[PDB]
């Protein structure tokens, strides 16, 4: 159901989605991974937010720049444009 | 919610 109203974010996330799947469009294993990263923050996140309270995620905000970053080397442009999502933690 | 929600849905649209 979401909560913003702006097609804007829509339309900036569905570009850079494409410009990763481009850019590693010979290897499409780079996207599968990243896709998967992020599918598991989600488990993670629902997780502990369905959980009540006491409970303890695996994978963070943090978690994932460091996992994302280890994974795109010499392409801190991709990572920056991925931490512009994450809120002020 | 807008931080992986959001390339999440995008990567499941263009996809299929």
């Amino acid at each position: 159901s979401l909560q913003n109203n702006q097609p804007v974010e829509f339309n900036h996330a569905i570009n850079y989605v494409n410009k990763i799947k481009n850019r590693f469009q010979g290897q499409p294993d780079i996207y599968k991974a990243f896709l998967e990263i992020l599918h598991t923050y989600q488990k993670e996140q629902r997780n502990a937010k369905e959980a009540g309270g006491n409970y303890t995620p695996a994978l963070t905000e943090q978690e994932v720049y460091a996992q994302v970053a280890r994974l795109f080397k010499n392409q801190e442009d991709l990572l920056s444009e991925f931490g512009q999502f994450l809120p002020d933690a | 919610r807008m931080n992986i929600q959001m390339l999440l849905e995008a990567a499941d649209y263009l996809e299929r």
